């Protein structure tokens, strides 16, 4: 049914934000490990990246895509700026948090919550 | 052991707590302190039991000491009354 | 009108369950 | 009540700091101008308005009457 | 392999299932005698064409759909699957 | 303007819900059942939906009850099925409807205990 | 206990009600003084500039100062948030409060041009409840984290929320954790199932 | 249309000629403030706290027992009914001992509520109070009743529902007191329902005496498994364990009641409950070790053994998706020998269409029967809340009861037709008297409890009831959507398991005894070591260790039905779905997933690997049973009469005799019951 754009009109159209802002990220990864003295690697940074713009990767209305772009870019600013800190960026790989199992056997194996 | 158990179990791993420390655990316990009062006679029937005390005690309450088979006690003092 | 008497938690609850202990003979 | 206490509204010209920190001290002037009025006439009566469904029953009461120790408790719980 | 029971899941008012429940009324009384104990649970389907189930010797199953399949046709597929 | 779009408008990925908590979870649109142990009927009228019950287990030191589900103190109230299930169906959770279940019209006459 | 109240003023507003009810026919829903003495013009929300506009702007309806900007969340509802702003008039000694509603894909406008107050508060709206302000400058997280994901005064976001922070020397560093709280939060369900009498 | 038109405060509406002025007031949606009125007892009028004022009328008339007339205005909040309401609020305060924070009815009570909302801000009573004397009702009651609002509401369900009229009022005047005369404890089933029914907390539970108060408690909504009417009942459980167990309203099934057991043997549930997976070791003591180390000493076994050495004897309060978690690993090693320890005849039909084994007639469907015939069964300690249901119909409506069993109490008055099998035939060739009773009936029904087909003859017993059901057709012309042949049950996992296709009975398994076999929660004396191959390989699947575990080679511990989200079925095929109200206790798991895990260790693997996929397994074996609330009406019966006409079986002399003849032998019925010391308290009590 009908619904007002958000910023663009046809899921194709935004896709064009979308890669605007690949573009970005990739482009700002080099700079931030650098500049926050990030310990993790360009490559496997530039890999989360990819991760995350591709998480997302299945939503079809526009308008959401249109702003998860937008969230997307704050979040950019923010680390383009070092607004965030080390904390805030390194946040984004688990290191402490020990990866939950997903086999059942290994879920039954431990804790009664599926 | 608490006046309400909690006596720790020999094996409990939860018993280190106490190592190089104590345990606060009350001397007085109040399962005998009120069975070291004396049973309250009276005249009436029934009787209150303000708790001795008007606004500093408990909420008023009237017990039937009606049967001599049963002090009434009243449920927020524990004081056995005696028709 | 280093003290070793220090407070230390407990649960003053009763342990609220009950395990099946196993037979004490074998069949 | 403040519509029956009397005091001026310290305003300033100048919009600066100074104007502004000038204000201030005033109105802890006429806050004492305020304060004055009010010690003077403070009327006798009860503190808190007394239908139990909005404040709580007085203690002395709630300990005698049920409708208090109902009141009492619904209000609290 | 080797039949182990047959589960005949029919909806209960539908064109679809109809006939399949003419089934019952006309063999089901007489395929439990010729061939007992064959597990033959006839259950109920909810707006989902009718069905016949079948286990076989290990976890085996086989699924036949008889939307708006007519008796004899019915009977004959019970027939096919206790071969 | 006025772009047309076909999805069941599902916010999942605007919600910031961890995916596990949007994933394997259950909602239940119920309406709340009166309390036996009273007679008023005003906590029987608005449809509710709560999550799963997961676990519920004790601090070791003092014997508090802990828990790790952080959508566990939540009961979202609605006015209508059809409200609830677009609100679970918009967050990506999994729903169980349950019909409401109003007591039927039992005819009550003073007199006819009177009857012999 | 019966509040002192004057009627004068009732009357006053609700003629006011009508009065921005007849000038702007086009944007607004519903105008209604509450008992409260208070008066409320619910305004389609491309009326937010315009309905502003003309209060901020108006000989006889001057409300220059934009005391709050809030989103009541009714998940019910279908465009769940509220969006609320209650304004002042210094000149007539009167506040009035316009409120429109806005869902979580469809974004209302700003009013930062109306009033530069807002700036501050639609960051807030934001990063709280997800509305999104059209043509805002700076829109960005106001309270919460840098990287905080979720909004967070939506009825659907976990009080307590998702995740928590701790020292882990391993690392040296402030490392999040998914929440575990050791005594969770003992949900009341007080609330009598015996209605008032309206 | 004799819709007779109303005012409600002026929203003019429209009802039925006889409806009470509290009645007109509840579909406008307006409550009258109620005491001594509950919708399913009678009328009485003792409190007067429901005064309205019709319009232009005299004085304030009774909302509950004024039949509302024609074009009479309720005016439920006028400045009169409010005086009429801050009046008599005044007076029940009065005489009421202020002991709220004992009272531990503190948020569950409909008189503070009431005078917190329609009553009066003080008191005016500046006198003395009066006092009762607390008396000894039961060791489920407590009776504190100087509370008491002498609202006679537990005098009527004493005397409506529960059929027991020993409670009364005694003396009049401010010292009526609503108490047994000479003290006799108030011994029945559905005896703890008086504590939910009366709104003051003079008599209320003595387990659940001060253990918590109301506001804290979560309250889930889930299903009774104790016994198979599947009684609605909502859990309420505190920072994790069950506090009580109350029940919620479902019409048909159980109509805001719930059975004595299924309310005092939530404790129960807290002992002797088995939580980690022991593995017998050593000199053969059972050890408690790892999940990983106990499920590969099943998963061995089971590979080694191949169809017909394996066996499961399930029982009990199983769930559904644990039964076809079994059955679909067992059939994976090609043993079909899956049974349950309740033998329902399969010389027949048998298991094959429901009709066969669902109480037909639905429990609502009692109320409109004509005629009963109770075969087997006592009903009243069997399934209390169908007890109940011919209780009401019996009263209200006019059923005529009779019973071919023991002449047993039963709460009503039956018309004992024997204690014999065999003068079932009688009936069948007209020859007994009863037989015309039935030609008279126009909507007859007959049950027979599972608790008869048990005995040996149990196949010929059914066959006969059969035989009878199908003249007493023939006879009366039933309409056939009326079904008057039914069969009880009291286990709450039977239906369910005879429904996904398990062969009842463990005839089977003593014919050729498996190597190993997998007790499924199965307490039951059904097989027993000592009948066992001599290798006796077997596995207990369950929560409360009782019979089967320390007959066991390996303990899997399991949940019970608080702490899972699996389904049970009643008896007349009604699927419902049990809610996780607490996690299952220490390394127990849910029973569906140990089968699902021990089957991955096994190599068989389960296709389902979360519950929505066992729930999508189920709708696959039996469809209705991933269908819920709904009891589905296809009566195959003229089909199952003829292989009943087929089966020919002797019904022995012996007269037939339910198992639970008093009530003693009621409490205590299952392992989440026998482990209960409140039902313990109650079993010694009454010896
Ligand atoms: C190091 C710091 C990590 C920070 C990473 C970054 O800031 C976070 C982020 O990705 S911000 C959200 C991005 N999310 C979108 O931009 C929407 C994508 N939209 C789709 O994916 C559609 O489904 C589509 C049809 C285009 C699939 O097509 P495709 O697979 O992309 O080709
Ligand atoms: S009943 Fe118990 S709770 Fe209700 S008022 Fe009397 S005392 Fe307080
Ligand atoms: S006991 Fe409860 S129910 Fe029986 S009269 Fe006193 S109050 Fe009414
Ligand atoms: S409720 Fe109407 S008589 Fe007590
Ligand atoms: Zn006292």
């Amino acid at each position: 049914t009908s619904v007002k754009p958000i910023f663009s009109r046809d899921l194709n159209e935004a896709k064009r934000r979308v890669r605007e802002l690949y573009r970005a990220w990739y482009r700002e990864v080099p700079n931030t490990v650098h500049l926050m003295q990030l310990d993790i690697t360009v490559k496997q940074g530039r890999d989360k990246v990819r991760e995350m713009f591709m998480k997302n990767a299945h939503v079809t209305d526009p308008r959401v895509v249109d702003l998860l772009v937008i969230k997307g870019k704050m979040e950019l600013q923010e680390t383009i700026k070092v607004w965030k800190q080390r904390t805030h960026v390194m946040r984004f790989f688990h290191e402490t948090e020990t990866p939950r199992p997903k086999d059942f056997l290994s879920k039954f194996y431990m804790g009664h919550d599926p | 052991i608490t006046h309400t158990g909690q006596v720790y179990d020999e094996k409990d791993y939860r018993r280190v707590r106490f190592v190089d420390r104590q345990k606060e655990v009350n001397e007085n316990f109040a399962i005998d302190l009120i069975a070291q009062q004396p049973v309250n006679e009276v005249e009436h029937r029934i009787i209150a039991c303000d708790g001795g005390g008007g606004a500093l005690g408990h909420p008023k309450v009237y017990i039937n000491l009606d049967k001599e088979t049963k002090t009434g006690t009243c449920g927020y003092c524990g004081l056995q009354f005696k028709q | 009108p280093a003290t070793p008497e220090q407070y230390v938690p407990y649960s003053t609850t009763r342990k609220k369950i009950h395990e099946w202990v196993p037979p004490s003979t074998p069949y | 009540v403040y519509d029956q206490v009397e005091f001026d509204v310290p305003i300033g010209s100048r919009g600066d700091c100074y104007d502004r920190y000038l204000c201030r001290v005033e109105e802890m002037r006429q806050s004492l101008r305020i304060i004055e009025q009010c010690l003077n006439k403070m009327p006798p009566g009860e503190i808190k308005v007394d239908d139990a469904k909005v404040s709580p029953p007085k203690r002395a009461e709630m300990k005698t009457s049920m409708e208090s120790l109902i009141h009492h408790f619904k209000l609290y719980t | 392999l080797g039949l182990r029971e047959i589960r005949v899941h029919l909806c209960q008012r539908s064109p679809g299932s109809q006939g399949v429940r003419d089934f019952i009324v006309q063999r089901y009384v007489e395929l439990k005698k010729a061939h007992p104990n064959l597990p033959i649970l006839i259950r109920e389907c909810s707006e989902v064409q009718p069905k016949l189930w079948a286990r076989y010797a290990f976890g085996q199953e086989k699924t036949v759909s008889l939307n708006n399949l007519s008796a004899d046709e019915v009977t004959r597929a019970m027939q096919n699957v206790l071969s | 303007q006025l772009i047309t779009v076909d999805e069941k408008l599902d916010i999942t990925t605007l919600t910031g819900v961890p995916e596990e908590h949007i994933k394997t979870r259950k909602v239940r649109i119920f309406v709340p059942a009166r309390n036996n142990m009273q007679s008023g009927v005003n906590n029987t009228k608005k449809w509710k939906m709560e999550f799963d019950t997961r676990e519920r287990w004790e601090n070791p030191l003092m014997g508090w009850a802990s828990t790790a589900d952080p959508l566990s103190n939540m009961v979202l109230t609605f006015s209508a099925k059809e409200d609830a299930i677009a609100f679970a169906e918009k967050n990506g959770w999994s729903y169980d409807v349950e019909e409401k279940k109003v007591p039927k019209p039992k005819s009550k006459s003073y007199g006819a205990n009177f009857s012999w | 206990t019966v509040r002192p109240r004057s009627d004068v003023t009732h009357k006053q507003l609700s003629a006011f009600g009508e009065y921005v009810a007849e000038i702007l026919p086009k944007y607004v829903q519903q105008v209604q003084v509450s008992c409260l003495d208070e008066l409320e013009i619910c305004i389609h929300p491309d009326g937010v500039i315009p309905t502003l506009t003309f209060l901020r702007d108006h000989t006889n309806a001057q409300f220059k100062s934009l005391a709050d900007l809030t989103a009541v969340d009714v998940p019910t509802r279908q465009n769940r948030f509220e969006i609320v702003y209650n304004l002042l008039s210094l000149r007539f000694n009167s506040r009035i409060r316009v409120k429109t509603y806005a869902d979580e894909l469809t974004p209302i406008d700003s009013i930062v041009s109306v009033h530069i107050a807002a700036n501050w508060y639609e960051r807030e709206v934001w990063d709280m409840f997800g509305v999104f302000f059209f043509n805002h400058p700076d829109l960005r997280r106001i309270l919460t984290d840098y990287g905080f994901e979720g909004h967070p005064f939506r009825k659907d976001f976990p009080l307590t929320g998702y995740v928590e922070l701790r020292y882990d020397d391993e690392v040296k560093r402030v490392v999040a954790e998914p929440v575990e709280l050791a005594q969770e939060f003992r949900k009341f369900d007080l609330n009598s199932p015996w209605e008032a009498f309206p | 249309s004799n819709l007779i038109e109303v005012f409600v405060d002026g929203q003019s509406v429209m009802v039925e000629p006889g409806t009470t002025v509290l009645q007109a007031c509840e579909k406008v949606g307006m409550q009258i403030p109620r005491f001594c009125y509950h919708e399913r007892l009678s009328v009485a009028g003792n409190c007067r706290m429901c005064l309205v004022e019709i319009e232009k009328a005299p004085k304030v008339v009774a909302a509950c027992a004024m039949p509302v007339m024609k074009g009479w205005n309720i005016l439920t909040n006028s400045e009169k009914s409010k005086k009429a309401r801050e009046g008599v609020m005044e007076f029940l305060l009065a005489n009421h001992p202020l002991d709220c924070p004992i009272c531990d009815q503190g948020g569950e009570c409909d008189l503070q509520d009431q005078s917190m909302m329609f009553g009066s801000d003080r008191s005016r009573f500046l006198e003395g109070k009066r006092a009762v004397e607390d008396k000894n009702i039961g060791p489920l009651v407590k009776t504190i009743m100087t509370r008491c609002i002498q609202c006679t509401r537990c005098i009527r369900f004493a005397s409506e529902i529960a059929g027991v009229d020993d409670l009364g009022t005694t003396g009049r005047g401010n010292d009526m007191q609503v108490g047994t005369y000479i003290e006799k404890m108030f011994m029945s089933e559905l005896s703890g329902n008086v504590i939910d029914i009366c709104p003051v907390g003079a008599l209320t539970s003595k387990p659940y005496a001060f253990t918590a108060r109301p506001w804290e408690t979560r309250k889930t909504e889930s299903i009774d498994v104790m016994d198979a009417v599947g009684s609605n009942i909502v859990v309420s459980t505190r920072t994790g364990e069950v506090m009580r167990i109350l029940p919620r309203m479902h019409e048909d099934i159980n109509e805001e009641w719930i059975s004595d057991k299924t309310r005092f043997a939530y404790d129960g549930l807290k002992r002797q409950r088995l939580t980690e997976p022991m593995v017998r070791n050593e000199k053969g003591l059972l050890t408690y070790t790892s999940w990983e180390d106990a499920l590969s000493r099943v998963a061995g076994m089971l590979q080694n053994f191949e169809g017909n050495a394996v066996a499961a004897i399930a029982g009990g309060l199983v769930d559904a998706e644990a039964l076809v978690a079994l059955k679909d690993l067992l059939n994976k090693v090609d043993s079909d020998n899956l049974c349950t320890e309740e033998i329902f005849p399969t010389e027949g039909a048998g298991t094959d269409l429901r009709s066969n084994y669902l109480l037909n007639t639905t429990i609502a469907g009692v109320e409109e029967a004509d005629v009963v015939l109770l075969v087997g069964t006592n009903p009243r300690f069997e399934a209390p809340l169908f007890n109940a249901r011919i209780r009401k119909s019996w009263l209200h409506n006019d059923l005529k009861v009779a019973l071919i069993g023991s002449p047993v109490d039963l709460t009503y008055r039956y018309d004992h037709l024997g204690d014999s099998p065999k003068i079932l035939q009688d009936i069948a060739s007209g020859r007994h008297s009863f037989c015309e009773v039935l030609k008279d009936a126009k909507k007859p029904m007959v049950v027979l409890g599972s608790s008869a087909l048990q005995r040996d003859d149990g196949a010929a017993i059914l066959v006969a009831v059969s035989n009878m059901v199908q003249k007493i057709r023939v006879t009366t012309g039933v309409a056939a959507e009326w079904k008057v042949m039914n069969i009880l049950h009291r286990i709450a996992s039977q239906v369910a398991a005879l429904d996904l296709g398990y062969k009842p009975g463990v005839e089977a398994i003593r014919k050729n005894p498996p190597k190993m076999l997998f007790l499924l929660g199965a307490d039951g004396g059904c097989i027993t070591r000592q009948d066992l191959p001599k290798d006796c390989f077997i596995v207990y699947q369950g929560h409360h260790g009782d019979v089967g575990a320390p007959m066991a080679d390996v303990i899997l511990p399991g949940a019970a039905y608080t702490e899972k989200s699996a389904t049970y079925v009643n008896t007349e095929g009604r699927a419902q779905q049990t809610k996780v109200a607490v996690t299952p206790p220490g390394l127990a798991r849910e029973d569906w997933k140990i089968i699902r895990a021990l089957s991955e260790i096994a190599g068989i693997t389960l296709p389902y690997d979360t519950l929505d996929q066992v729930r999508n397994r189920l709708e696959e074996v039996s469809p209705n049973l991933v269908r819920y609330d709904d009891i589905e009406e296809t009566n195959y019966f003229q089909q199952a009469s003829e292989l009943a006409k087929l089966v020919n079986q002797e019904v022995l002399a012996d007269p037939l005799v339910p198992p639970q003849l008093t009530i003693k032998d009621f409490y205590m019925t299952d392992s989440i019951s026998r482990a209960s010391q409140t039902m313990a308290k109650c079993v010694k009590a009454v010896t």
